[PDB]
């Protein structure tokens, strides 16, 4: 499944007495981060954070650089705004969120887009599927939904899903061809752990895989083990691998009868894996 | 009331053999508002040159960063990352071990 | 590339 997606998401974080809202914006195409932006750097300016999107010269990221300060002034009237809805005093300091972006399918279509907030770490407004119309979480949203719908603010929504980030994502995949088509199967391996006494653990690793979406179970003939398993969060490496392990501890005198299965896209099979002393 | 708090792994990049070059690495997750402290120590001590990765988030809208450096492990050196954050009423110090 | 912005909220 040849498909793709490309996100942005943006954090403002007000500061009262402090000057303005810290705003930052990372970007992302699938689990890669290509660029972002800090307006807290001593030169503000979109910077590359993947190596295929340095290809692309001093005029893009001046664009770029001059839509987050444009942005970044957007969201201060908004933390501005939302402060008064909730009736929330001048001093303290509040979060707003947005995530945005598509998703596209092996031809290059797009298949859904996104544009949704978050103010102070819950949802508050989020364009709905359709692409035309809002879901607001309470009635302070129902505000800001009446405003963006007498602007049909959607319709630039939708201009920007539908006509530009499918096509700036398309060109992306093809400046970074080979790191972004290709997927990175896990190296794996189980170790054994004794809880020095009459039953250990074993804990099947997973390094150095991309895309980070992976399954690891134990399990026993096509049916699960259990009984006490710890499995870690995917974990970042960070030179754009992710990590993961999962564990159980079995009857281990030699009760080395549990199976660790690996599912992942750059495994061309499902893998199976066991201890070797 | 809209706060959550930090998740930590410690870890390396590559599986830890003493002397040779590797990533120590302070994973930090799942916690809102975005401010936070992370140290590296080694021994107790702070490492000086550590660097992050930039912020972002996941889907329920929480906060993750990565923190970073260069290392050498040897058999006898303890590492450790220290957090703070708003949630925290005292810094929470999780230890590496090389096996997990 | 990033979206110009929209109104505020």
């Amino acid at each position: 499944m040849g498909s793709h997606s490309m996100r942005y998401f943006y954090t403002s974080v007000s500061r009262p007495g402090r000057g303005e809202p810290r705003f930052i914006s990372v970007g992302y195409v699938d689990d890669t981060q290509f660029v972002r932006f800090d307006s807290d750097a001593a030169s503000p300016r979109e910077e590359p954070r993947a190596p295929w999107i340095e290809q692309e010269g001093p005029e893009y990221w001046d664009r770029n650089t001059q839509i987050y300060k444009a942005q970044a002034q957007t969201d201060r009237e908004s933390l501005r705004n939302l402060r008064g809805y909730y009736n929330q005093s001048e001093a303290g300091s509040h979060t707003l969120q947005s995530m945005y972006g598509c998703d596209v399918g092996p031809d290059g279509r797009l298949l859904r887009g996104h544009n949704q907030y978050a103010y102070d770490g819950k949802d508050y407004i989020a364009l709905n599927e359709d692409l035309r119309s809002w879901t607001a979480a309470d009635t302070a949203a129902q505000i800001s939904q009446r405003k963006l719908e007498a602007a049909r603010v959607a319709e630039q929504l939708r201009a920007y899903l539908e006509g530009e980030c499918v096509e700036w994502l398309r060109r992306y995949l093809e400046n970074g061809k080979d790191k972004l088509e290709r997927a990175d199967p896990p190296k794996t391996h189980v170790t054994h752990h004794p809880i020095s006494d009459h039953e250990a653990t074993l804990r099947c690793w997973a390094l150095g895989f991309y895309p980070a979406e992976i399954t690891l179970t134990w399990q026993r003939d096509g049916e699960d083990q259990t009984q006490d398993t710890e499995l870690v969060e995917t974990r970042p490496a960070g030179d754009r691998t992710f990590q993961k392990w999962t564990a159980v501890v079995v009857p281990s005198g030699e009760e080395q009868r549990y199976t660790c299965h690996v599912q992942h896209e750059g495994l061309p099979k499902p893998l199976t894996l066991r201890w070797e002393p | 009331m809209i706060q959550r708090t930090p998740k930590i792994q410690v870890y390396s990049r590559h599986p830890a053999e003493n002397g040779k070059s590797n990533f120590l690495n302070c994973y930090v997750s799942g916690f809102h508002p975005s401010d936070i402290e992370v140290d590296l120590l080694k021994n107790g001590e702070r490492i000086e040159k550590v660097e992050h990765s930039d912020l972002s988030f996941s889907k329920d809208w929480s906060f993750y960063l990565l923190y970073y450096t260069e290392f050498t492990p040897t058999e006898k050196d303890e590492y450790a990352c220290r957090v703070n954050h708003v949630t925290l009423s005292q810094p929470k110090i999780v230890k590496w071990d090389r096996d997990m | 590339r990033p979206q110009v912005p929209l109104r505020p909220m």
